Protein backbone atom coordinates (compact mmCIF):
# COMPACT_ATOMS: atom_id res chain seq x y z
CA UNK A 1 0.00 0.00 0.00
CA UNK A 2 1.32 3.15 -1.07
CA UNK A 3 -0.17 5.58 1.74
CA UNK A 4 1.24 3.15 4.00
CA UNK A 5 5.04 3.60 2.89
CA UNK A 6 4.71 7.45 2.57
CA UNK A 7 2.89 7.60 6.06
CA UNK A 8 6.10 5.76 7.40
CA UNK A 9 9.11 6.73 6.29
CA UNK A 10 10.76 9.73 5.25
CA UNK A 11 12.20 10.57 1.27
CA UNK A 12 15.35 9.05 1.29
CA UNK A 13 14.33 5.44 1.56
CA UNK A 14 10.10 5.93 0.57
CA UNK A 15 12.03 6.90 -2.47
CA UNK A 16 13.54 3.65 -2.66
CA UNK A 17 9.86 1.69 -1.55
CA UNK A 18 8.26 3.33 -4.33
CA UNK A 19 10.86 2.77 -6.78
CA UNK A 20 10.39 -0.93 -6.37
CA UNK A 21 6.54 -0.93 -6.04
CA UNK A 22 6.43 1.72 -9.52
CA UNK A 23 8.94 -0.89 -11.13
CA UNK A 24 6.63 -4.39 -10.15
CA UNK A 25 3.34 -2.01 -11.35
CA UNK A 26 5.12 -1.02 -14.70
CA UNK A 27 6.31 -4.55 -15.32
CA UNK A 28 2.75 -5.69 -14.74
CA UNK A 29 1.23 -2.88 -17.02
CA UNK A 30 3.63 -3.70 -20.06
CA UNK A 31 3.03 -7.02 -19.87
CA UNK A 32 -1.03 -6.83 -19.73
CA UNK A 33 -0.35 -4.42 -22.25
CA UNK A 34 1.28 -7.33 -24.39
CA UNK A 35 -1.32 -9.37 -24.15
CA UNK A 36 -3.60 -7.27 -25.08
CA UNK A 37 -1.89 -6.51 -27.96
CA UNK A 38 -1.40 -10.37 -28.97
CA UNK A 39 -4.76 -11.04 -28.37
CA UNK A 40 -6.15 -8.08 -30.46
CA UNK A 41 -3.67 -9.09 -33.34
CA UNK A 42 -5.97 -12.93 -32.76
CA UNK A 43 -9.22 -11.22 -33.13
CA UNK A 44 -7.90 -8.97 -36.11
CA UNK A 45 -7.31 -11.85 -37.83
CA UNK A 46 -10.61 -13.81 -36.74
CA UNK A 47 -12.74 -10.38 -37.96
CA UNK A 48 -10.77 -10.41 -41.03
CA UNK A 49 -12.19 -13.98 -41.75
CA UNK B 1 14.90 5.72 34.08
CA UNK B 2 14.66 2.39 35.96
CA UNK B 3 17.31 2.43 38.86
CA UNK B 4 18.60 -1.13 37.65
CA UNK B 5 18.97 -2.09 34.41
CA UNK B 6 18.49 -6.01 33.64
CA UNK B 7 21.69 -8.41 31.92
CA UNK B 8 21.28 -8.71 28.59
CA UNK B 9 21.16 -12.32 28.98
CA UNK B 10 17.85 -11.61 30.87
CA UNK B 11 16.81 -8.93 29.01
CA UNK B 12 13.21 -7.28 30.70
CA UNK B 13 10.16 -7.08 28.34
CA UNK B 14 7.56 -4.10 29.30
CA UNK B 15 3.98 -4.11 28.02
CA UNK B 16 3.03 -0.56 26.83
CA UNK B 17 -0.91 0.04 25.99
CA UNK B 18 -3.85 2.28 26.54
CA UNK B 19 -1.74 4.78 26.42
CA UNK B 20 -0.52 7.95 24.24
CA UNK B 21 3.39 7.82 23.79
CA UNK B 22 5.14 11.27 23.22
CA UNK B 23 7.44 10.04 21.26
CA UNK B 24 9.17 13.96 21.45
CA UNK B 25 10.12 13.56 24.83
CA UNK B 26 12.48 10.75 23.53
CA UNK B 27 14.07 12.05 20.08
CA UNK B 28 14.16 15.79 21.05
CA UNK B 29 16.02 14.26 23.85
CA UNK B 30 20.11 14.90 24.47
CA UNK B 31 20.36 12.12 27.10
CA UNK B 32 20.48 9.43 23.87
CA UNK B 33 23.66 8.40 21.59
CA UNK B 34 22.19 6.24 19.32
CA UNK B 35 18.51 6.53 18.13
CA UNK B 36 18.23 4.26 15.14
CA UNK B 37 14.44 3.11 13.97
CA UNK B 38 14.23 0.31 11.46
CA UNK B 39 11.32 0.86 9.36
CA UNK B 40 9.20 3.79 10.17
CA UNK B 41 10.64 7.83 10.87
CA UNK B 42 10.39 8.77 14.36
CA UNK B 43 8.68 12.09 13.50
CA UNK B 44 5.81 10.39 12.01
CA UNK B 45 5.69 8.40 15.20
CA UNK B 46 3.38 11.10 16.62
CA UNK B 47 1.19 10.17 14.18
CA UNK B 48 0.66 6.30 14.32
CA UNK C 1 33.80 22.65 -13.35
CA UNK C 2 31.61 24.03 -10.98
CA UNK C 3 29.05 26.99 -11.51
CA UNK C 4 29.49 28.64 -8.07
CA UNK C 5 31.02 27.92 -4.81
CA UNK C 6 29.41 28.53 -1.32
CA UNK C 7 31.75 27.82 2.13
CA UNK C 8 29.34 27.77 4.86
CA UNK C 9 31.36 27.85 8.13
CA UNK C 10 30.28 27.12 11.86
CA UNK C 11 30.84 25.37 15.54
CA UNK C 12 29.28 22.51 16.63
CA UNK C 13 29.71 19.76 19.56
CA UNK C 14 30.76 16.31 18.64
CA UNK C 15 27.38 14.34 19.60
CA UNK C 16 25.89 16.74 16.87
CA UNK C 17 28.08 16.33 13.73
CA UNK C 18 26.00 13.17 12.54
CA UNK C 19 23.24 16.13 12.29
CA UNK C 20 25.32 17.54 9.35
CA UNK C 21 23.86 15.41 6.67
CA UNK C 22 20.95 14.90 4.62
CA UNK C 23 17.47 13.73 5.94
CA UNK C 24 18.68 14.05 9.31
CA UNK C 25 16.91 15.74 12.70
CA UNK C 26 17.51 16.95 15.79
CA UNK C 27 18.41 20.25 17.37
CA UNK C 28 21.31 21.72 14.87
CA UNK C 29 19.38 20.30 11.39
CA UNK C 30 15.73 21.15 12.49
CA UNK C 31 16.96 24.71 14.04
CA UNK C 32 20.75 25.69 13.39
CA UNK C 33 21.97 24.21 9.73
CA UNK C 34 19.50 21.95 7.47
CA UNK C 35 21.08 19.92 4.42
CA UNK C 36 19.14 19.48 1.12
CA UNK C 37 17.97 15.82 0.90
CA UNK C 38 19.59 15.89 -2.60
CA UNK C 39 22.42 18.16 -1.32
CA UNK C 40 25.38 18.00 -3.25
CA UNK C 41 29.09 18.85 -1.97
CA UNK C 42 31.22 18.21 0.41
CA UNK C 43 31.14 18.46 4.48
CA UNK C 44 34.42 18.32 6.36
CA UNK C 45 34.55 18.67 10.27
CA UNK C 46 37.38 18.22 12.90
CA UNK C 47 37.78 18.80 16.36
CA UNK C 48 38.44 22.37 17.77
CA UNK C 49 39.08 21.33 21.59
Amino acid sequence: VLNDILSRLDPPEAEVQIDRLITGRLQSLQTYVTQQLIRAAEIRASANL
Amino acid sequence: NATRFASVYAWNRKRISNCVADYSVLYNSASFSTFKCYGVSPTKLNDL
Amino acid sequence: CFTNVYADSFVIRGDEVRQIAPGQTGKIADYNYKLPDDFTGCVIAWNSN
